[PDB]
Parts: structure tokens; C-alpha cells; sequence
């Protein structure tokens, strides 16, 4: 639960709203990656 | 963080062999020169607001607080408020970091300063 | 002065600790190596961990996979530049070279049953193009780079690696063709190090800073793909270079489509939301590069923002501060600490910003650095280069996101396996001239005393909007010519540079200057090299040649037509060269490698429009 996804059961991945969301990678607004 | 606790790197160490002088040089090199932009230019223009300024012992602080921690993203997220740090970097040099990257005056951190404000006086 | 000389020996020498010069250094000691890494950084502190996004391999943990789709879209990605044995290679390893990793220690999130969990990523896709999306994308947290960079030192410090630690790489150790290892500044206390080894690595990154707008740290300053082009090497395609177009005005901080997806606008200084002029139906959600030049095309009319007229502005202000607080958290954090901005009032100053160098050090797919000799490929002995520094070319003309981190791995283990396969440790070294390396030390003494009327302040800022404003997203021959006088320029400039520390303890000053040097090799090999190629191809797109130019006519049937010779099209590879002394550029071009390793295995992927 502490480090597990509720929606996607992923454990030990990305925190808080899913990054590739809008197709880049985002974190905090910035995109890591494209 | 499970590579981290089973794969313990050489640990950081106040040095004792340094000049004050020698010490501000390194720790200038090692504000400017970080592994992504955000702490390129944070600690570029902390370091030119303060290092030729502090007392050594506000040198060892920031050395450690900069220099210890494996991922400049951990001090990235210590210092804009996403994460609390670890009790040994809270004291002053953490909190004048912290304030610092709270931006209260609106100004623009957009790039790392030139060198001229160590060497010229400004006309 | 007087420059006290050490003399090393070791049978590998690794120059860069990230995660490409990391993966090499760490699997030569591994193998037996007696190995040296050369790093101006402590390794954590590379580019590398800047990575917090991840890494492609066709697991198949999510759907059923094959590595042969990831050749295929890198291939295609590559817009028919990239080499096919290299991404053969790549992608075929990728699977491997992720689950090993995870084995040495990366925490990869995981899969309810306990596969490393994929994302969706970089426009990948199932069965050849023709089946979906692809899942490949695997990651450690939000830092899979830094846990690529903690786990690879780790591991090689467990087998003796050597580290030079704040040590800047001059120059490479050059004889009679064949690379015998690294001539380096200790930065602490100025002292100078010839560091000799039958087998030399390149790792050390980008050249983003040479431009005004990159996503690199203030490390990434060409420094490797200079010693190349000193010791009279070509470096490859280095006019590719990968744009996004919305970074933050300066800083270069990229900020996410994910604010024009909400509603976000560009805006010019009319108040104008311009977009729909240039993409009446995508407006601001239009692809990369046509995005990236239209806002050039209204920063050059005089439309800019800011005091210097420089930029555009991202505006959010019209949505509800809800949304922005909801949809894009930490967006407006992001714009606060940087730019001083308060997104629900004011907009964000942004301007198309470097994210990656497609570009670099040419090799084969071994890794093996390559000089271009009569006509010919050959390799220098004693020479390798991977990661971001080299040019593989597994991107060819527009890199995969997520394709980068595994690059590195690949490559650095290649660069590894290649000199194992050839090597033995505990060869003989082979000797250097006792004044090898003075060229190097004479370098560096006239920019530690340099008197001269340019500040190395200025004249970085000069080349950096120099290409920002000839040799980014938008070209056009006049003004690619325009920017090619202007670096010629500046390059002369060199010779009248100011600096200002004379000592040799962590002489910053220095270290910046000699990374200036090294940057004005890059971007004279890229804009000249833009100048010349007039065609379109992935990143390198002209308002004068917008097509793609193949040796054939690939959007027709290539039954009866006649290919063009190699001296007419233009899918085939830059070689970039500098007379170091003169500023004089020459280029010459190699053919795209489209062969892959075993036609059965992995058929070549033919051009295609
Ligand atoms: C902000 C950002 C985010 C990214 N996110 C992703 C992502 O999520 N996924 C992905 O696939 N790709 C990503 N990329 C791309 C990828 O991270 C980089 O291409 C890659 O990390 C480069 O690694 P490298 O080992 O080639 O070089 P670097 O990590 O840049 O390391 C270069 C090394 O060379 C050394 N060096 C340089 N010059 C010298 C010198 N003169 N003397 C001695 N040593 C020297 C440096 O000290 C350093 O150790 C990202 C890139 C950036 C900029
Ligand atoms: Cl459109
Ligand atoms: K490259």
C-alpha cells in the first residue's frame, strides 16, 4: 500500500498522477522525457 | 531506494586539509557544476550570494548538505518544499537554502552567473 | 609555469562516469581489467541522474512482445539515418540489459505478479507498426537514472575501478593512429596527468550548452567530441540535433505539452494566440518542430516577448486555477522557483530548447571508434566511444524517447565485450613520446594567463545565441549562412579571450573556458554541417528543402526507377572535420549502414515515406 499504485497495483514506480499521462514524461509540470 | 541501503557508497567527509579559500574554490566548482539544470542554477546563485562570505563552519554545512546526499534530486525536493531533510542537514545553511528557493521576491533564476562578480568590482 | 606531470598506466581508460561510462568502466573491471574512469564530476552528479523518466526493452511483460518491433520503430524513428546492425543490436539486447540491471541491484517497479512493470512510450507499437501500442518503458521510481548512476559505481567499485575523480579529460594520447590513453587536469591542485592505456573509452556526454536553450546540466559541454575532432577524427551528424519547443526562457527547464493539452496557448507580443495561423487544427498541440518554428518565424518578425524580444509566452492564466492545481500539480511551483512567475496571472517565458544530441563520435556498433579513409570505414585502434557522445547511430536523424538510457548500457557493455574479446588484461602498454601530450599543457597555460579583451562570459553568450538564433529548429540557407560566419567568428574570437584566475586550485575560470574551446569545436561542426545538407530528414528540417532526399523516390514503386548516386542524395552520414588552427571546416559523408546483423534474424527495414 505505502509504495503500491491503488489503481494500477505497479509497486515501487512513479509517485502521484501517472507521468506518460499526456504521452511525454512529466514530472511537477517538467517534462523529463519525450 | 533498496539499491541504495545494499549498495552503501564511500561516505562523505568534512575535510580538515583546506583553506578557507581552497575550500570556497571547490565548493564553487562543486555548487555550479551539478547533474541537471535545477541545481545548476540554484546552487550556482546561492553560492555567488554566499560562499565567499560564510564562516567555515557554514563552508562544512553546505559542503555536506550538497556534497553528501548520492541524488541532487533529493536536495532539489529538500530545498523547494516536496520533501522534509534529514535531521543532520537541519540547520541554518538548509534553511537559508529552503528560503531561498521559495523565490518570495518573484525574481528570475534562468541561469548560472558569470564569473565576474569574484574578480571585478560592479560599475 | 612549471605543470607537474604524472605518468599512469592502466590497460583501460574510461573518460566519463555516466551511465554509458559507467557500464563500460564497470564491465571491463569485471572482466579482469585493470581500468581507469576519468570523470569531471563525481559519477552521481552526471546528466545521467537528471534522467527521471525510463528505459525501453521489449520484455513483454504487459502484452506479448518482440524486440524486432523496437528495431522497427527505432529505425523508422531514425528517419532511415540510423544505422540498422547498431539498432539491431541494441534492441536485441535491451531485454537482457534491463533484467540485468534490475540482478545488480535497480529496484525496477514491479507488476502485481512481479514483472518489471512497461509504460507506453515514444510512439512505439506492436507487429511492425501495424498492432497498437507497444509497452516497453520500464523505470525505477522517479529516478531511474540516478539508480542506473548508483548501482554501475557501486558494482565497479566492488572490482577495483580506478577513479579519477574532478579530473578534466585535454586531449587524447595520440600516435601513429592509435589511441594510447588520456592526458587529464587534476582540477584540486593543477597538476597534469597522462594517464596510458592500450584501450581508451569516450563517454562524456552531450554539447547542449552550446546553444542558449538546452535541458543539459552545465556539464554538457562537448568536451570528448573535442578531443576527437583535435586529434583530426571526424565526429557524425552532428547538425541533428533533438528540440522541444517549450523550455523555459533561460533555464531551459522543458514544460510539459500536458499545459497546452489543459488549455494552455502561446502567445505572442500582440496578444496573439499565433498557432492557429500556422495549424489552423492542431494550433498548439501541433507537433514538435512545427511548433518550435513558429514561434522562431514570430520571435524573427519582431512579434518576441521580453525586453530582448527573445521568446514567446506559454499562457495558463485563463484556466481555472483548479485545473492547473488538479491536472498539471506542481506546475506552477515549477514556473515560481525559476522564471518568478505566478501561473494563474502571468504567462511563462519559453523558447524551443536542446534536449539531445542525436550527433557525436562516429562507431560501429562495437563501439569501436571510426575514421573514414579513402572512402573507407576503419577503426582507430585503441579507440572507443558510446553513450550520448558517440553516434552509433542507433537515433539516426530523431532519437525514441526512453531509447537514450538504454543506449548507454548497451553501448557501454559493448565498448566492454569488444576490448575483452580483443584484449587480454595485463597486455603490454604501449609507450608514449616523453613530450607527448605538451600541446595540451600549452593550451592550457595561455588560458590560465589569457590578457586579451573578450571575457569567456562573452563570448559563450555570443555563440549561444548565435546558434540559438541560426542553427535551432528553423534553417534556411541565408540565415544557416549567416550563423556559419558568426561561429567562424567567434572562433577567432577565441584568441582574444579575458580570463582571471591565475592559480591552479579548483580554478573554475579555467575549467569553464576550456569547456568554452570545446563547445565552439561542436558548434562549428553543426551549423556548417546544417548549412550543407539541404534536405529534411527527423530533426534537420529546411524551409528551402523540406523533403526527405533518398537515393531513391520511396513514395513511389521502385520497380524502373534509377537510384541516385551516393554524391547526389543525401541519406548517408555527415563527417565533420576542424583545422583547429584556422577554424576551417571540412565535411565529408559515409553511407547509412542499413545491413543489419543477420538479415534472418532481423530483416533491413527499407526507407519509407
Ligand atoms: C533532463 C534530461 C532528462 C532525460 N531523461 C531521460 C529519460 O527519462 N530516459 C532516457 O532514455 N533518456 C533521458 N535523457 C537522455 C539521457 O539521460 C542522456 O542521453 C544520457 O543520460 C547521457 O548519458 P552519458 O553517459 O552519455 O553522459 P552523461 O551522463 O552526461 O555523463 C558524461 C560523463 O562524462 C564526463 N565528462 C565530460 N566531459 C569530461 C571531461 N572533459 N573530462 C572528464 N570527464 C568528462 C562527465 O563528468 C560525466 O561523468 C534525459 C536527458 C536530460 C538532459
Ligand atoms: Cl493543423
Ligand atoms: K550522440
Amino acid at each position: 500500500p505505502d509504495d503500491v499504485n491503488p489503481v494500477t497495483k505497479e509497486k515501487g514506480g512513479p509517485r502521484g498522477p501517472e507521468p506518460t499521462r499526456y504521452g511525454d514524461w512529466e514530472r511537477k509540470g517538467r517534462c523529463i522525457d519525450f | 531506494q533498496k539499491d541504495m541501503i545494499e549498495i552503501p557508497l564511500p561516505p562523505w567527509q568534512e575535510r580538515t586539509d583546506e583553506s578557507i579559500e581552497t575550500k570556497r574554490a571547490r565548493l564553487l566548482y562543486e555548487s555550479r557544476k551539478r547533474g541537471m539544470l535545477e541545481n545548476c542554477i540554484l546552487l550556482s546563485l546561492f553560492a555567488k550570494e554566499h560562499l565567499q562570505h560564510m564562516t567555515e563552519k557554514q563552508l562544512n554545512l553546505y559542503d555536506r548538505l550538497i556534497n553528501e546526499p548520492s541524488n541532487d534530486w533529493d536536495i532539489y525536493y529538500w530545498a523547494t518544499e516536496a520533501k522534509p531533510a534529514p535531521e543532520i542537514f537541519e540547520n541554518e545553511v538548509m534553511a537559508l537554502l529552503r528560503d531561498f528557493a521559495k523565490n518570495k521576491n518573484k525574481e528570475q533564476r534562468l541561469r548560472a552567473p558569470d564569473l565576474e562578480y569574484l574578480f571585478e568590482k560592479p560599475r | 609555469a612549471q605543470y607537474p606531470v604524472v605518468d599512469h598506466e592502466f590497460d583501460a581508460v574510461v573518460v566519463g562516469a555516466g551511465g554509458a561510462g559507467l557500464r563500460a568502466a564497470f564491465g571491463l573491471s569485471e572482466a579482469g581489467f585493470n581500468t581507469a574512469c576519468v570523470t569531471k564530476l563525481f559519477p552521481t552528479r552526471s546528466h545521467t541522474v537528471a534522467a527521471q523518466g525510463g528505459i525501453n526493452a521489449a520484455l513483454g511483460n504487459m502484452e506479448e512482445d518482440n524486440w524486432r518491433w523496437h528495431f522497427y520503430d527505432t529505425v523508422k524513428g531514425s528517419d532511415w539515418l540510423g544505422d540498422q546492425d547498431a539498432i539491431h543490436y541494441m534492441t536485441e539486447q535491451a531485454p537482457a540489459a534491463v533484467v540485468e540491471l534490475e540482478n545488480y541491484g535497480m529496484p525496477f517497479s514491479r507488476t502485481e505478479d512481479g514483472k518489471i512493470y512497461q509504460r507506453a512510450f515514444g510512439g512505439q507499437s506492436l507487429k511492425f507498426g501495424k498492432g497498437g501500442q507497444a509497452h516497453r518503458c520500464c523505470c525505477v521510481a522517479d529516478r531511474t537514472g540516478h539508480s542506473l548512476l548508483h548501482t554501475l559505481y557501486g558494482r565497479s567499485l566492488r572490482y577495483d575501478t580506478s577513479y579519477f575523480v574532478e579530473y578534466f579529460a585535454l586531449d587524447l594520447l595520440m600516435e601513429n593512429g592509435e589511441c594510447r590513453g588520456v592526458i587529464a587536469l587534476c582540477i584540486e591542485d593543477g597538476s597534469i596527468h597522462r594517464i596510458r592505456a592500450k584501450n581508451t573509452v569516450v563517454a562524456t556526454g552531450g554539447y547542449g550548452r552550446t546553444y542558449f536553450s538546452c535541458t543539459s546540466a552545465h556539464t554538457s559541454t562537448g568536451d570528448g567530441t573535442a578531443m576527437i575532432t583535435r586529434a583530426g577524427l571526424p565526429c557524425q551528424d552532428l547538425e541533428f540535433v533533438q528540440f522541444h519547443p517549450t523550455g523555459i526562457y533561460g533555464a531551459g527547464c522543458l514544460i510539459t505539452e500536458g499545459c497546452r493539452g489543459e488549455g494552455g496557448i502561446l502567445i505572442n507580443s500582440q496578444g496573439e494566440r499565433f498557432m492557429e495561423r500556422y495549424a489552423p487544427v492542431a494550433k498548439d498541440l501541433a507537433s514538435r518542430d512545427v511548433v518550435s518554428r513558429s514561434m522562431t518565424l514570430e520571435i524573427r518578425e519582431g512579434r518576441g516577448c521580453g525586453p530582448e524580444k527573445d521568446h514567446v509566452y506559454l499562457q495558463l492564466h485563463h484556466l481555472p486555477p483548479e485545473q492547473l492545481a488538479t491536472r498539471l500539480p506542481g506546475i506552477s511551483e515549477t514556473a515560481m522557483i525559476f522564471a518568478g512567475v505566478d501561473v494563474t496571472k502571468e504567462p511563462i517565458p519559453v523558447l524551443p530548447t536542446v534536449h539531445y544530441n542525436m550527433g557525436g563520435i562516429p562507431t560501429n556498433y562495437k563501439g569501436q571508434v571510426l575514421r573514414h579513409v579513402n572512402g573507407q570505414d576503419q577503426i582507430v585502434p585503441g579507440l572507443y566511444a558510446c553513450g550520448e557522445a558517440a553516434c552509433a547511430s542507433v537515433h539516426g536523424a530523431n532519437r525514441l524517447g526512453a531509447n537514450s538510457l538504454l543506449d548507454l548500457v548497451v553501448f557501454g557493455r559493448a565498448c566492454a565485450l569488444s576490448i575483452e574479446e580483443s584484449c587480454r588484461p595485463g597486455d603490454k602498454v604501449p609507450p608514449i613520446k616523453p613530450n607527448a601530450g605538451e600541446e595540451s599543457v600549452m593550451n592550457l597555460d595561455k588560458l590560465r594567463f589569457a590578457d586579451g579583451s573578450i571575457r569567456t562570459s562573452e563570448l559563450r553568450l555570443s555563440m549561444q545565441k548565435s546558434m540559438q538564433n541560426h542553427a535551432a529548429v528553423f534553417r534556411v540557407g541565408s540565415v544557416l549562412q549567416e550563423g556559419c560566419g558568426k561561429i567562424s567568428k567567434l572562433y577567432g574570437d577565441l584568441k582574444h579571450l579575458k580570463t582571471f584566475d591565475r592559480g591552479m586550485v579548483w580554478n573554475t575560470d579555467l575549467v569553464e573556458t576550456l569547456e568554452l574551446q570545446n563547445l565552439m569545436l561542436c558548434a562549428l561542426q553543426t551549423i556548417y554541417g546544417a548549412e550543407a545538407r539541404k534536405e529534411s530528414r527527423g530533426a534537420h528540417a529546411r524551409e528551402d528543402y523540406k523533403v526527405r532526399i533518398d537515393e531513391y523516390d520511396y513514395s513511389k514503386p521502385i520497380q524502373g526507377q534509377q537510384k541516385k548516386p551516393f554524391e547526389e542524395h543525401w541519406r548517408k552520414h555527415t563527417l565533420s572535420y576542424v583545422d583547429v588552427g584556422t577554424g576551417k571546416v571540412t565535411l565529408e559523408y559515409r553511407p547509412v549502414i542499413d545491413k543489419t546483423l543477420n538479415e534472418a534474424d532481423c530483416a533491413t527495414v527499407p526507407p519509407a515515406i
